[PDB]
DNA sequence: TCGGATGTATATATCTGACACGTGCCTGGAGACTAGGGAGTAATCCCCTTGGCGGTTAAAACGCGGGGGACAGCGCGTACGTGCGTTTAAGCGGTGCTAGAGCTGTCTACGACCAATTGAGCGGCCTCGGCACCGGGATTCTCGA
DNA sequence: TCGAGAATCCCGGTGCCGAGGCCGCTCAATTGGTCGTAGACAGCTCTAGCACCGCTTAAACGCACGTACGCGCTGTCCCCCGCGTTTTAACCGCCAAGGGGATTACTCCCTAGTCTCCAGGCACGTGTCAGATATATACATCCGA
């Protein structure tokens, strides 16, 4: 008589306050807001890449095409962060 | 003159008709020749609604015309 | 049951009390119908937009989830109350 | 006999899961075909702006004397920068409120 | 021989005090009744979950908050201090509403 | 000498105007802006239908998200309008085989 | 076994647009997983009604100033004069347009 | 004596014959030249296609009048005749075009 | 290269003509070249920024457009 | 320029409801293998972009006279802010009840996929009529007396 | 009030280039058939949305008073507007050269799909302390003499 699964983002942005500020707690509605934030930014990134490879003549995205979008829809000093992290976070996963 | 009157179905008929015919006179002719009845045909020439009330000579029906009919 | 004037419920002192948190000093007498046909005309039009989605799933109650997709479709996103 | 298995976001050294970003991208009608890479970038980007937008905010909270994170320090944070508030122009937070901002001219003399 | 203040220090005291909190503003069952009777008229015998209300009421309020602080700017632009219909209709007609 | 074939609705614009109009003509640059009018329509319905679609959990597209979209995009009149003659196309054609 | 004559699907619905492509369309454009058999019909006949509106708006405009073809201005014309087409393109600028005249009553001489 | 006009009587026989018309207004050579230097700095040795600028000097035109309609409503509003730079500082931030 | 110089002054003043202004301050030029900069900047920032994803050298006029409609400023009649 | 009265900020006890954490488990993610088409790379063609030179002519630039408009100053009276007594209904705490949202079986009609084929739509040519352009006269405006 | 100059429109004649139409053909929409599962309908369970009733008290309402601000009116000074003369570079036409865009063929490898297995994230239940209230007190600020 239990409910469904519901899918969440809690866990790690619980993880990722605690990394950043370690002695400081979150209520109910800041982790909804933070979710609806995580969502919202996802579906803008996917769906720019996704036009972006349908301009091309091309059936498959690629880091290249999530590289493109993120330069387009984030202002500049943002674009160029991110831009880094990703590409460092994709060269540490090759290697290993 | 004699027109040529295309129905849905891609069969066209004859219509031995004038000029000075009404719309109403190739409905009448168009029924007696085939059933369809006149309140059911829906005519066009040269992009031009046929009207009961007007003759072939005002939408310049001519001999050998070919007319368009809808009979929803 | 059938409620009629409910607009008059949004009292004067009510939108005194939201024009001071916008920033305003001295109000003029006039505007209090102004704001009244401006509300009924937003909530109108997103009111509409919920009734539509609720309507294509063959409900008959009304979510959250209706009134944030209505809002979002015309470009004022609201977020804490879901998706 | 077999491996132990270890997530693929232990790997590229993340906080969000790579697993779910692939399953959403390829359940989400957006390509045929969706490459190894692409992933792993999209964790990365989100990750790094949760931990801005968290950091500013916890900041924010700290400096009200308070130990947990309510709606007004996240509207505070967001409001308060530039490029963060240019990127939310069009979002409206729950319970947040408004800057203390007064028109100089309104100023008694 | 009664202190009565003189005309603007209170107005700017609820400015300062509005500006600091953040609670609702508007009551709540008036604006129940008010988006009942508006939803009335496009299908009868409709129900709603509170949710839904409240986060209506939320949407409402924001908007009419930034409404008022752009009348506001719109009739200082004009050397005035009392907000008046003609600057929320200029507002309205520049921010490409109808 | 090989050209690419490119694909436009040219000749269906031209079978309508000749249908309301009988006597007029048109330019390129108008039928270019006809193009792109009815390319950005088709785009917008489509989006429209497919979220639409996704929001109930389903996999199929079918009249009835087609018609709902159209509902939510067009205002009151043309909506109206464009209701019945979907409808009246879309009976049109089931009843004939 | 003789295959019957074929019939374009656009025909028996009585329409102008081609059905098949825009069902080509539908099915390549990665909308859905799969694509019912009513869409393309509905889709058809409300580009055509909208073309009709459309076009009969701007033939009208043309005739008006006594000419037989019709050029990006007759459509501008057409589409603003129109609330309903207007709040439909309402951010949308089509080349080679120009505006409607227009003139403020206050900046009009006096007597 | 030579025949003058009014001051005011030119200003409206502009206005209707450059609002009747559909032409452009700025010369094609100098709007040219400021795309190629504006987009220079981005990346060098760049071409251009020629409806590229064609396209661009549309949409600058038809921003550009738009930007000047609500600048003069916003002039007339405040009970004058001649617009200034404050008025388009107005409309901008109106807009939500400005931060 | 004071290349913003090109945008004379009788242009401006037919701009403002068409869109309906009776008379002009002394000041508005200055303010009509920073905007017009602006927005030329932008655009041709993101249409440059689509014909790199590209791998292209020639700009075309089909990114444009896009640059263009990713702005919510759709143009019709060039290919769109 | 001082001083009285009011509102706001500051310090302390206290009690409660939400946050953080420990389990069980079951479904989703990971490891190993195959097979097949999408994409990278090399070679070729030729089309479109850039560059240079002469004229010629319309548009840009510069200077001057002046009249209408922006702006500051002044007076009046009227609508709006502030405070007090009175009336109204919103808000909280319970208690009942049932319409309808949500989950499980099942079974059939509908959409995806494949082979043969044939008529709709696109590229190339051309031809001639609608619209652009020039000259002339009638008309409709504006400003001084 | 009235008449002399300018700017605009209607008419006629002439010439050019692009819009409407015809042929040829190659690829995509049709037709006929098979198969697997997406969802439509029936049944059942439990929650949360609606309705009523009582009480308390905070908020809305109405009225009186005074004052400061919106608005009309007048005067000054100056700065854009209309017009004439001089200067320049935009535009059109023509001629050359080559770089990069658009196809075509070939091949390795990257990803979808299947099976087996196990551990991580979610629903559930519980303790305790961060903070919201209540009470008292100190301090900043406003308005009149």
């Amino acid at each position: 008589r239990r409910k469904t699964r519901k899918e969440s983002y809690a866990i790690y942005v619980y993880k990722v306050l605690k990394q950043v500020h370690p002695d400081t707690g979150i209520s109910s509605k800041a982790m909804s807001i933070m979710n609806s934030f995580v969502n919202d930014v996802f579906e803008r990134i996917a769906g720019e890449a996704s036009r972006l490879a349908h301009y091309n003549k091309r059936s498959t995205i690629t880091s290249r095409e999530i590289q493109t979008a993120v330069r387009l829809l984030l202002p500049g000093e943002l674009a160029k962060h991110a831009v880094s992290e990703g590409t460092k976070a994709v060269t540490c996963y090759t290697s290993a | 003159m004699q027109i040529f009157v295309k129905t849905l179905t891609g069969k066209t008929i004859t219509l031995e008709v004038e000029p000075s015919d009404t719309i109403e006179n190739v409905k009448a002719k168009i029924q007696d020749k085939e059933g369809i009845p006149p309140d059911q045909q829906r005519l066009i020439f040269a992009g031009k609604q046929l009207e009961d009330g007007r003759t072939l000579s005002d939408y310049n029906i001519q001999k050998e015309s070919t007319l368009h009919l809808v009979l929803r | 049951k059938v409620l009629r004037d409910n607009i008059q419920g949004i009292t004067k002192p009510a939108i005194r009390r939201l024009a001071r948190r916008g920033g305003v000093k001295r109000i003029s007498g006039l505007i209090y119908e102004e704001t009244r046909g401006v509300l009924k005309v937003f909530l109108e039009n997103v009111i509409r937009d919920a009734v539509t989605y609720t309507e294509h799933a063959k409900r008959k109650t009304v979510t959250a989830m209706d009134v944030v997709y209505a809002l979002k479709r015309q470009g004022r996103t609201l977020y804490g109350f879901g998706g | 006999t077999r491996a132990k298995a270890k997530t693929r976001s232990s790997r590229a050294g993340l906080q969000f899961p790579v697993g779910r970003v692939h399953r959403l991208l390829r359940k989400g009608n957006y390509a045929e075909r969706v490459g190894a890479g692409a992933p792993v970038y999209l964790a990365a980007v989100l990750e790094y702006l949760t931990a801005e937008i968290l950091e500013l905010a916890g900041n924010a909270a700290r400096d009200n004397k308070k130990t947990r994170i309510i709606p007004r320090h996240l509207q505070l944070a967001v409001r308060n920068d530039e490029e963060l508030n240019k990127l939310l122009g069009r979002v409206t937070i729950a319970q947040g409120g408004v800057l203390p901002n007064i028109q100089s001219v309104l100023l008694p003399k | 021989k009664p202190h009565r203040y003189r005309p603007g220090t209170v107005a700017l005291r609820e400015i300062r005090r509005y500006q600091k909190s953040t609670e609702l503003l508007i009551r709540k069952l008036p604006f129940q009744r008010l988006v009942r009777e508006i939803a009335q008229d496009f299908k009868t015998d409709l129900r709603f979950q509170s949710s839904a209300v409240m986060a209506l009421q939320e949407a409402s309020e924001a908007y009419l908050v930034a409404l008022f602080e752009d009348t506001n700017l719109c009739a200082i632009h004009a050397k005035r201090v009392t907000i008046m219909p003609k600057d929320i209709q200029l507002a309205r007609r520049i921010r490409g509403e109808r």
